[PDB]
């Protein structure tokens, strides 16, 4: 694991997933605040992942594959979404520095998948 | 993709 991946970026974010039963944004994990989210690259199988973990209790709340052809969705300056097959993830970033950096690396991702 | 909240 530490052996097999390396970070390509750390971000700071509350990470959200879509409630599409009752149409509202809740917080991944269910608890509201602020997570680390890295992408992590597997180096040996050229694969990605999000991983995020609550800054305080460091919860994992997020680890979730990137797949080759993801449309990943800017759909604002420090917020940012995409969807799998299963559920509907976004990030609302701590700035838009946060946004820019984890931006550059999931778009990196994307050009090398 | 659905607004952001």
């Amino acid at each position: 694991g530490s052996m097999s991946e390396q970070s390509i970026c750390q971000a700071r974010a509350a990470v959200m997933v879509y409630d599409d039963a009752n149409k509202k944004w809740v917080p991944a994990g269910g608890s509201t605040g602020f997570s680390r989210v890295h992408i992590y690259h597997h180096t040996g199988n050229n694969t990605f992942r999000v991983v995020g973990r609550k800054i305080q209790d460091h919860q994992v709340v997020i680890n979730c594959a990137i797949p080759k052809g993801l449309k990943y969705n800017q759909a604002t300056q420090t917020f940012h979404q995409w969807r799998d097959a299963r559920q509907v993830y976004g990030l609302n970033f701590g700035s838009k520095e946060d946004a820019n950096v984890f931006a550059s690396a999931m778009m990196h991702a994307l050009e090398v998948l | 993709x659905p607004p952001p909240p």
